[PDB]
């Protein structure tokens, strides 16, 4: 990631009006909707069969606060993405066998999302910035395929 | 073609975008020049700074064609033809373009039609722009 | 539906491979098994290892299915709707697996055929498995 | 790149028996023909209007030779591919403006020009290893995109 000192300000003034529990059930709860193959990895929370079940499932809700609570992680160490997910990457290449282009379709839907309750504020400089963000984060994630 | 409940969302959210298509599409076009600027060297002839009137016609322009694939649904291959042939043939367009087009119109939408813009809509929203990307780039066969 | 010139290609190939078809169909799901170790999830039930009844069985199945489809290209998605229904909907396989195991049956081809896979070859059955696994994921819309 | 010493025995061995000015001509000339918006990046070397313009085009088939050795060079530096691809990947990110899904197409192409020439010799475990050495030479020329 190469941000430059305005997008680094941009990123983290941001993040810092988000709400991790609303948007990150927001963001797990779309990925499954619009890309229903990924419904494959949380088959065991529950219900998945249809995208109000997705949207309803207290679980997938619960699990996207911890998704992007990892995302604001990253976002405190954009020098060191690889070293900070070096241990998720592991989870999702080694143990969970998720293919690593889905990194990128969730963080597509997380970008969304930010439009979504941002609006205007969302502007186009600010998205350029987090899509580099959000490619850092998944090519960190995916290092352990590399 | 589109499942009978996409084309009805797609049509609900092409007539609340209304008189905003140009507007709209327009701003997706530079979120795409911003985000991604590969992109760019496509545009080589416009000024693509902010403001660009050439970037505003363009934007009229892509616009009229979702608003008549839109109108298409169940004939996009025919409706769309001379620009499948634009795009992949004369233009060469990669293949992967089409799908930040598609993210970046996404994200436009998202920002203007928050209410509007459900998860059932986004997915509605995301295969008609398949679609369409899908039938632009039909040479690639 | 494929281009005329893209047919002949296929069925030729096709031809060509012949009763070697589930043969064949073995080595490639092979292939993306070692190759991209990712796609053995899909398997749990299977013994992947060399020589495996299960994976020849499987590649004979496929095979099946593909000369099934050489037969039906201009009704692919009738010819192949219950297996549609199986790998998106059942299933949930990831598109990007498709993309796999083409370029593992292509490799196949190549490896066992390689006077008759010139470039025309490969690009014409590059998009016949392009359409096959569109069919096949249409579910995702 | 993990490769395993069997893999890396492996991956030299064919190396030594590849004819690259005939493979590299083949694989450039494969790419174009089979992905033919990658045309686009190429529209200078001459005739590219239909696949038999590709295939005779004498640029093209000499351009492939360069991008071959430039492969061999990842493979005699398997340890550090981001740097002996540092150059090319500014060249291909900053100056071409490449895709770089289009480097992971090129390395599906060197993989079947591989199968074409060796046959039973390219074993599904050869390919494997093929396989994470063009995956890592693809994530090193898009470096700079990161
Ligand atoms: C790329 C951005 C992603 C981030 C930052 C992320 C983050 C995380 C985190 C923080 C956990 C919990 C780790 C723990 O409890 O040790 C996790 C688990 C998981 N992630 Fe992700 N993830 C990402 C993408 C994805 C994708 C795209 C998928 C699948 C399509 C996926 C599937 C899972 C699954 C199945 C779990 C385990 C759920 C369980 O507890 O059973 N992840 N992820
Ligand atoms: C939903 C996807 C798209 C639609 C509906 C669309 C539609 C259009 C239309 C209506 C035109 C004007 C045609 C004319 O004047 O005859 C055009 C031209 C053009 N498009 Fe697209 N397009 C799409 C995607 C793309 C992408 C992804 C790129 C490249 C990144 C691209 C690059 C171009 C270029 C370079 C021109 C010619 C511009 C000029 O010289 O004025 N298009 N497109
Ligand atoms: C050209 C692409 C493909 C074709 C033509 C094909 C065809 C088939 C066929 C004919 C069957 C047997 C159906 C039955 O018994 O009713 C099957 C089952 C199956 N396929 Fe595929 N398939 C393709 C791609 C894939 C991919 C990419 C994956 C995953 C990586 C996959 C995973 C499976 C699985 C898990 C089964 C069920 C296996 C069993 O339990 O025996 N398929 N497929
Ligand atoms: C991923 C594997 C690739 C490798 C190892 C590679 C290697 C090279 C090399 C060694 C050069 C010559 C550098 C010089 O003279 O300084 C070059 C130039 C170039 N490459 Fe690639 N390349 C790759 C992929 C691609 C792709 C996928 C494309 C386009 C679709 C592309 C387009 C070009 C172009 C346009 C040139 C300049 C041609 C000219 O001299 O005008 N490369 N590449």
């Amino acid at each position: 990631v190469n941000l430059t000192a305005a997008e680094k300000t941009q990123v983290a003034n941001l993040w810092g009006k988000v709400n991790v529990k609303e948007l990150g059930g927001e963001a797990l709860s779309r990925l499954l909707v619009v890309y229903p193959w990924t419904r494959r990895f949380f088959e065991h929370f529950g219900d998945l069969s249809t995208a109000d079940a997705v949207l309803h499932n207290a679980k997938v809700l619960a699990h996207g606060e911890k998704v992007l609570t990892s995302f604001g992680e990253g976002l405190k160490h954009l020098d060191n993405l690889k070293g900070t997910f070096s241990d998720l990457s592991e989870l999702h290449c080694d143990k969970l066998h998720v293919d690593p282009q889905n990194f990128r379709l969730l963080g597509n839907v997380l970008v969304i999302v930010l439009a979504r309750h941002f609006g205007k504020e969302f502007t186009p400089d600010v998205q350029a910035a987090y899509e580099k963000v959000v490619a850092g984060v998944a090519n960190a994630l995916a290092h352990k395929y590399h | 073609v589109l499942s009978d409940n996409d084309k009805t969302n797609v049509k609900a959210t092409w007539s609340k975008v209304g008189d905003h298509a140009s507007d709209y599409v327009a701003e997706a076009l530079e979120r795409m020049f911003f985000s991604f600027p590969t992109t760019k060297t496509y545009f080589p002839h416009f000024d693509l700074s902010h403001g660009s009137g050439q970037v505003k016609g363009h934007g009229k322009k892509v616009g009229e064609a979702l608003t008549q694939a839109v109108g298409h649904l169940d004939d996009l291959p025919s409706a769309l033809s001379a620009l499948s042939d634009l795009h992949a043939h004369k233009l060469r367009v990669d293949p992967v373009n089409f799908k930040l087009l598609s993210h970046c119109l996404l994200v436009t939408l998202s920002s203007h039609q928050p209410t509007e813009f459900t998860p059932e809509v986004h997915a509605s929203l995301d295969k008609f722009l398949s679609n369409v990307s899908t039938v632009l780039t039909s040479k690639y066969r």
